């Protein structure tokens, strides 16, 4: 019998990126059950703010049984869902060859303008030209999400979603 | 450890050697010989000239006996007195049987962690020295106080 | 804290020791796993490391043990164990209200008396099983001073645990032997005693058998028949003395 | 912490005994083990002198012994 | 809030059962010295019974209905066998617990939050030490009714106003198979259960000097 | 028996961000029902004047069984129903990007165009060509909005809604 | 009987890269299965940012039997599903071939278009003439994705799905 | 380390044997049918030439 939405501990051993769905299994450590584990995937939002896990399949050994509570991840001493994952993984890279896409292309364009008012040329060259390609496939590029990636040496706070027995 | 007593309490081994020599240095006679302690007393030490009497300064003494005595875990104790020949044999052996009744009393008084304590006392009829020159200043008139520690 | 608790109470009111919570509260959640863990590993290292130097020094002691468990000097003239006997004094019941049953002795056979082919050895029962496990796996390594401590005085509590339960085993297997031993000692007292039948064996007896393929010179079988057992007809016992 | 200080040192436990021999012939005062003759006058747990606390969970505050007396003093109460 | 009661009632009534009880094992020789039951305990091992006694009895049912009469006994308990004879720290040694969890759900940030956190506690540290005053008290009790009538059943019976139990013992020689044996059985029952006689005629008085 | 719509106080011992919703827990602490929680979720309002919490499966102990009165919070000793965090979170981020976005724009389009009345024209080609895409980029995420979050330490209030036994 | 979720090992002998489908084989080297080999494909994710493998025909030996346990396979030494492969195989190649086309480009039209204000000529005419064709075909090819192939010594450890009698 | 088994589960406490381990699992995987190889190899050749 386990209460209406309760509060168990359990400890997560093995870790993934946010960016491939697969099978994760972590093991519950304390409590009335003992030994089980549980699988189950993950999930990925909008807002890179937060990061949980898909746990539904619970196994206890012993008897040959396997109960369908759903059930999720709440980080320790935290008491909210903030996943340890970090969240500026992908910004910097996109900004900066975006933004020296657009200065060859300025580059060329703007030292080929002043001409009226040799190797100057051909930098008005290269940069005139190979900025503009490179501009379109970085906006092309440029929604890339920020992926989190869980860790392999956490417990997890388990918040349940139906009763047993 | 929070749980059960590591040790006897109040019990410290080496307060109890350190005690030990410093009562033998002291004077007072004391024999451990296996299982079986053994302490004993001069008469003019403690008492009067053959008078069921204390001084007082022997109060310390005996409060030393007492400290002694707290440590070791005994059942059964036995106290017996013993004099030189003055006057007669009933009054030696009534003069014994008061000392040892008084040193019990005070000793019971005191916290002494026994279950049986035994008093008697016999006069002058177990000497222990030829050498009989004085009167209560000789050894063979004295105090023993005898057990056996259990386990 | 709780032994001037009121005191404790009001220094508890102020909330810095609140703070001081906020940060040890992770330890009740996440680290009060490894300490299984620590006991586990403890109890099993312990454990067999006991067992290990207790069997050594239970071989070093070869010649006592046979030379006491001599089980051959007590078989009887037809290869035959003893029965085992259990004897109690001064038995008393209270089976409910109003009802007392009492008796000064009593006896019970345990194991009846049977057939053997080579006498027993104490190796059957006081050799205690030893294999050697190097199988260390930990899940969750401490990564803090602290709880790297914790786990070191819980394995020493798991190594106790170990050294006790092995001590234990080896003292229920002594008193099972004993138990053996003083059964059969007690059974030659009391047939020696006349109290109890002792076992009787027939046999028979055929000559040369067999087809023309098959034969045997001769062909002999031996039964036992009276179990022994107790002599409920009492006059006859007889007593013994001493000087 | 040492049981034989001003001694010649700890030898070992005889655990027949429960108690442990110094280099001189004298019992330390320390112990052993649980099978050794203690002196208890005091402890904790409730439910005693009775069934002792019953296995089964009561919701409410109360915690009944198993020979059936309601202890409220090991129960909480309003 | 209540939380501050709560946990002021919890710890003054730890606190107090701990005292009392350390107090009451203070004194351990006085206590059977003084509650020895084996003097009580008759020669076959058997608990004498327990009597209680009234006196001055007036009852009042309804408008005409008044009943009275002079004095009343009661049997409480029918005597029964016994192996060991009992104690008091069954009726006396109450349980104790050490309740270490003090949640950090309410906790002062106003000062006057604290202060009437300080008195809650306080008040609940008294009512506690009260409840467990009481608690003793009905132990206190208990233990002295049982052991009146264990007194009253004695002197009435040196009156001779209740029948001493009856027992017979049934005596057998050797017993069972040629596998298991007693060799002096005996059964003990006790059939005439003790009770007060109705006929004064028998009834004995004394008389002190 | 509950009256329809009176008042009680539970305590609040987790929190979460205002931006994924999902199973919260809280403890009634007085009143008849003791020792009891309440299990439910929040919601995502429009404006952030507010934020309130929708709890309805309530689990009480005594029996197995699960009453789901639906109820709210409000802020402790305020009767309001406002939430006690903070709203600012990213209004200066994006009002910031978008303005630099366009300042760089801005510079290079003008010191090209005032050329007539080297390291100059670099200014020029890098604030002319890198504001355009970042200036969009920053419109696109503009819409984000500045999230609430509770705390999990705070008391709450709840009033009924529906009569239960 | 199988645990639910449950890990054991086995090898990796035949190399391939994750271009076509093709059956890839392993042979359980531990646990109770011994001399049981194993047939199955690879996936390709979004990116390459891993790679793991299908298995899913398990012949046992013994018994003339073939079952269908499906599993994956979880790299030792790792405790991740990726695989020991390259992911850089195809970056520079495209990049370089799409900006030499577009210098091409750009040297040919500015020195071109700078001629008023014969080698010289014939190197306008060759970069000129030679980016656009060049640039619109890399453009074409430039979406092709980095391949990972794994290797032929490889060990690897797998958890299973199903359970089997 | 498992013989003194108190003295190694207190090294085994730090890391290094995490890494130490780490390396060694590779090779403990890999050169794991080798051996029955060998075993098959050995054990054919040297019956042929006995006999």
């Amino acid at each position: 019998i386990i209460k209406t939405g309760d509060i168990m501990f359990a400890v997560l051993d093995t870790s993934v990126n946010s960016d491939e769905p697969g099978p994760i299994l972590a093991t519950i450590v304390t409590g009335k059950l003992k030994g089980s584990k549980l699988i189950g995937s993950f999930n990925l939002p909008s807002n890179a703010d937060k990061m949980v896990i898909t746990f539904n399949t619970m196994s206890i050994p012993g008897a040959e049984k396997t109960i369908s509570i759903s059930a999720y991840a709440i980080d320790p001493n935290t008491a909210r869902t903030a996943l340890a994952s970090r969240t500026n993984h992908h910004y910097l890279m996109r900004y900066g060859s975006l933004f020296a896409s657009s200065f060859l292309q300025g580059f060329g364009n703007a030292f080929q303008s002043a001409n009226t008012t040799s190797t100057l040329e051909n930098a008005v060259i290269g940069l005139a030209t190979v900025g503009k390609a490179w501009s379109q496939q970085a906006q092309q590029l440029f929604n890339t999400p920020t992926t989190v990636e869980v860790y392999s040496g956490t417990g997890l706070g388990i918040l349940f979603t139906q009763d047993v027995t | 450890v929070p749980k059960l007593p590591c040790r006897v309490d109040g019990a410290c081994d080496a307060t109890i050697i350190k005690m030990m020599t410093d009562l033998n240095k002291k004077g007072i006679k004391v024999a451990s010989v296996g299982q079986n302690y053994l302490i004993s007393i001069p008469a003019s030490a403690l008492f009067a000239d053959q008078s069921p009497r204390l001084n007082w300064a022997s109060y310390s003494l005996l409060n030393e006996i007492a400290a002694f005595l707290k440590q070791f875990r005994k059942i059964a104790i036995t106290v017996t007195s013993y004099s030189s020949k003055y006057v007669s044999v009933k009054r030696e052996r009534a003069l014994t049987l008061a000392r040892s009744r008084v040193v019990s009393e005070y000793l019971w008084s005191q916290g002494v962690d026994s279950r049986i304590i035994f008093t008697q006392g016999l006069g002058s009829d177990k000497p222990i020295t030829s050498y009989t020159l004085g009167g209560d200043r000789s050894p063979n008139a004295r105090v023993e106080i005898t057990f056996r520690r259990a386990v | 804290g709780d032994t001037g608790s009121l005191a404790g109470l009001q220094a508890m009111a102020d909330s810095k020791y609140t703070r001081a919570q906020k940060k040890q509260k992770m330890g009740k959640i996440r680290e009060m796993a490894l300490k299984e863990t620590a006991l586990s590993v403890g109890a099993q290292a312990g454990l067999a490391w006991r067992a290990k130097i207790i069997d050594e020094q239970l071989n070093k002691q070869a010649r006592n043990l046979d030379a006491i468990y001599d089980f051959n000097s007590l078989v009887l003239e037809h290869n035959i164990l003893p029965p085992v006997l259990l004897e109690g004094r001064n038995t008393l019941n209270l089976a409910d209200a109003q009802s007392i049953r009492i008796s000064d002795r009593t006896y019970k056979v345990a194991k009846q008396a049977h057939f053997i082919t080579t006498p027993p050895t104490w190796r059957q029962y006081l050799w205690m099983d030893y294999v050697k496990p190097e199988a260390p796996n930990v899940t969750l390594l401490p990564k803090t001073k602290a709880e790297k401590e914790i786990w070191c005085i819980y394995t020493e509590r798991g190594w106790k645990n170990g050294i006790d339960q092995a001590n234990t085993i080896l003292e229920e297997n002594i008193a099972r032997i004993k138990e053996d031993f003083g059964g059969m000692i007690l059974y030659r007292k009391l047939l020696a005693m006349n109290m109890v039948s002792p076992p009787y064996v027939s046999h028979t007896d055929l000559g040369v058998t067999g087809d023309g393929s098959e034969i045997h010179i001769d062909d002999r079988v031996l039964r036992i028949t009276a179990l022994p057992e107790l002599n409920v007809n009492s006059a006859e016992w007889r007593a013994a003395v001493a000087k | 912490d040492g049981c034989c200080s001003k001694m010649g040192g700890i030898n070992y436990c005889d655990s027949s005994a429960g108690r442990l021999v110094c280099n001189n012939g004298f019992y330390s005062t320390c112990y052993c083990t649980r099978h050794a003759v203690m002196d208890l006058q005091f402890l904790m747990g409730c439910c005693l002198w009775h069934g002792g606390v019953y296995p089964q969970l009561n919701s409410s505050g109360l915690v009944v012994c198993n020979d059936g007396y309601v202890s409220e003093e090991c129960s909480l109460q309003k």
